[PDB]
């Protein structure tokens, strides 16, 4: 949990097909009380993300699992 | 020389007469994709043999 | 950042031609599958396997052996053998070592039923295909446009004629040379009183 | 032999 | 399918071509050199009116004069195109490579003076593919200014492995005029018009290309005054394709059009090379020669690695394939992405 700071590093399309543009990974940058600390979290969440209203300012409750 | 002529052309012709595709059926599919389509795309790839899973999100346009 | 967004508008540009590419060559794709719809829709043996694609029999090379003194010691025979064993894959593998073994084609021609036109230039097709073979269809209209090709070029070396055909055009046929004058199932041909007899005497 | 290819590729991207 | 009814043009640098979209042959063909004292026309070509310079707007494939531009672009719209510059969409064909400045420019100057409402231009060597029906090869062009090898992969030409050798329309109209009066032979722009005319009216008649390095060869006439010319003929041009091969009249060194195309193909990227050799397409002016992609063909496969492909298009029987970029912008505008990926009017404004 913290608050988010949404950012997609843009990655080369997948290496086993063609071009164009693809997202290997989504950071997520929780910020916390006691600090702040960026997590690689697996890109297919985004769907999750875009889903529920999460603008950077916000407290998320992530799930490890 | 007319050989190889005679040859080609009855390849041709039995090429032909014998297409009396999948792939042609896809691109159609993609036709009628409006074009903003995102393709939810995971794959194997190694580190039987030590392997994993990597997910890949394709965007078509930048308006997606 | 610069030089990411200079890659950026880069590989945005690359994508947006290359969507337009994948437009234009689905629709020329789409176009050319419309066409193609449209359109479609002391007996020394030694011989040659040259050319010969489709797979023979023992029982057929040994007739093909047998049958090559013909062609070489200017003999003419019938061959009565009963159905089922080929004998248009036998004629085909002949024409196809009179060129394996001399450098000579010429043209020739085969006479064939009304109803086994198609079968027998199919069966060219398929055992060995390399040739060049033509079709006889519209006495009226359409062989017109197909003897246009004929006196002056070699456009075809074999082809693939009907017995009710030659009647009506045998002032056409009788001009042009031939080599060798196919006919099958002479049970047609059996009957003195018949006017094919003079007909295809004088090829 | 395209599939070998495509899979070196994949696994250059992986080390990068 | 839908059609909107666009004039796609294309300025070249011997004849412009011109036409509404949707048809398989340009309808608007001409001498593209401008008669200034400005006249641009055939008739031009023709009525030998008051000392008359000529010019044309191309120079190295690149307009430099925007006035013969503005003029031959008013003089098509009005003779040619019979129909008011307002209400009809424009393709614009520009060089295999444009700058940034003169794209500006002919963007401003079309939507400033002719108001058209849509406006959008690409490159030759992505329609000269379209035209042909393959995104993915290797363009080899040969117009009368300039010869490149462009390898284009999906539509875009690979910038990166562009090439260019001195072949243009100094071919033959220096060379040819040699080689004639090695037997016997308004203002000074007009006669040498004049003289490259007819310098392309023999090419056009007796030049052929050889097979195999230059040979002896029997003799042909033709008028012009008749004379027979020997193998002077397979003489000249023996330079597209080998230097060696002409020691005499090619310096001491020089890109064929073959090591033109093996440049062009090294320098691109590996994983696309295969498909470049693979399907390879010519187009030019040039290329209408006799016997010339039958060389092309016979010399490439000698300098062609092991196990890799080379299957051209065999459409130079056509006369179309000098207008193969003009086939390709017709065909263009009869598309989906016409309406989607497009130059509106209020893009740049
Ligand atoms: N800048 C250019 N880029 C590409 N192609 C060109 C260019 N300029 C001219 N061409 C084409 O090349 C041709 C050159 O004509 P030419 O080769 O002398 O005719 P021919 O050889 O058929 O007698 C022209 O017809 C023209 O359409």
């Amino acid at each position: 949990e913290g608050e988010v700071t949404e950012l997609t590093p843009c990655e080369t399309e997948n290496p086993m097909g063609g071009y164009g543009k693809t997202i290997s990974h989504v950071i997520i940058g929780l910020k916390t009380a006691k600090g702040t600390k960026q997590l690689k979290l697996d890109p297919s969440i985004f769907e999750s993300l875009q889903k529920e209203r999460v603008e950077a300012g916000d407290v998320i409750y992530i799930e490890a699992n | 020389l007319l050989r190889e002529a005679k040859i080609t052309e009855e390849l041709n012709l039995r090429s032909l007469e014998t297409y009396e595709a999948d792939k042609k059926k896809q691109v159609h599919k993609k036709r009628k994709c409006p074009g903003p389509i995102i393709t939810y795309h995971s794959v194997t790839v190694p580190l039987p043999p030590a392997r994993c899973s990597r997910t890949f999100i394709t965007f078509s346009d930048d308006a997606t | 950042r610069e030089e990411r967004g200079k890659k950026e508008e880069q590989s945005r540009l690359r994508r947006i031609a290359a969507s337009t590419a994948r437009e234009i060559e689905c629709f020329w794709s789409n176009i050319e599958q419309v066409v193609e719809i449209k359109l479609r829709v002391t007996s020394v043996k030694f011989n040659a396997p040259s050319l010969l694609y489709g797979a023979l029999r023992d029982y057929q090379k040994i007739g093909l052996d047998w049958l090559a003194k013909l062609y070489r010691k200017n003999l003419n025979g019938i061959l009565a053998d009963e159905a089922g064993l080929g004998k248009t894959v036998q004629i085909i593998a002949f024409f196809a070592h009179l060129a394996c073994n001399e450098g000579n084609w010429g043209p020739h021609l085969v006479v064939v039923r009304s109803c086994n036109i198609l079968k027998w230039e199919l069966e060219l097709k398929r055992w060995c295909p390399g040739l060049k073979i033509l079709s006889y269809i519209g006495s009226h209209r359409e062989l017109k446009a197909k003897r246009q090709e004929w006196a002056e070029p070699n456009s075809f070396h074999v082809c693939i004629t009907s017995y009710t055909q030659f009647f009506r055009g045998l002032t056409a046929f009788t001009r042009v040379r031939w080599k060798c004058l196919v006919i099958d199932e002479m049970q047609r041909v059996k009957g003195m009183t018949e006017r094919h007899w003079e007909a295809v005497f004088t090829l | 032999n395209s599939e070998d290819a495509v899979m070196t590729a994949v696994r250059a991207w992986e080390f990068w | 399918g839908d059609e909107v009814g666009a004039l796609v043009f294309d300025i070249g640098s011997y004849t412009v071509r011109a036409g509404y979209a949707g048809e398989d042959c340009p309808k608007v063909d001409f001498p593209t050199a401008i008669g200034m004292v400005y006249y641009i026309d055939t008739n031009a070509l023709r009525v030998p009116r008051e000392n008359m310079e000529a010019i044309s707007p191309l120079k190295n494939g690149m307009v430099e004069d925007w006035d013969s531009f503005q003029a031959i672009l008013d003089h098509t719209y009005k003779m040619h195109v019979k129909s008011e510059a307002s209400l009809h969409p424009v393709l614009m064909s520009e060089a295999p490579w444009n700058t940034r400045a003169k794209r500006e420019k002919l963007t401003e100057l079309m939507f400033e003076h002719y108001n058209i409402p849509a406006f959008f231009l690409c490159k030759t060597a992505v329609l000269t593919a379209f035209a042909n029906g393959r995104s993915t090869g290797l363009i080899l062009d040969s117009g009368a200014t300039h010869t490149t090898a462009i390898p284009v992969h999906d539509g875009y030409v690979l910038q990166q492995g562009i090439v260019k050798s001195p072949l243009a329309g100094d071919f033959i109209t220096m060379q040819c005029r040699e080689l004639f009066q090695e037997m016997n032979i308004v203002t000074r722009s007009w006669h040498n018009y004049m003289c490259n005319c007819v310098i392309q009216d023999f090419q056009a008649s007796v030049l052929q290309v050889s097979d195999s390095t230059y040979d002896e060869q029997v003799a042909a006439q033709m008028p012009t005054y008749n004379c027979d010319f020997g193998a002077e003929r397979l003489k000249i041009p023996e330079g597209l394709f080998d230097p060696s091969n002409v020691k005499g009249l090619s310096g001491n060194t020089m890109l064929g059009v073959s090591h033109v195309v093996t440049t062009s193909v090294g320098m691109c990227d590996i994983d696309i090379r295969p498909g470049l050799y693979g399907s390879v397409i010519v187009a030019g002016g040039n290329t209408l020669i006799q016997s010339f992609t039958d060389r092309l063909n016979r010399e490439l496969s000698q300098k062609t690695p092991p196990s890799m492909r080379l299957k051209l298009i065999a459409n130079n029987t056509t006369v179309e394939r000098r207008f193969s970029s003009w086939i390709g912008g017709s065909i263009l505008a009869s598309l989906g992405t016409f309406q989607q990926m497009w130059i509106s009017k209020q893009e740049y404004e």
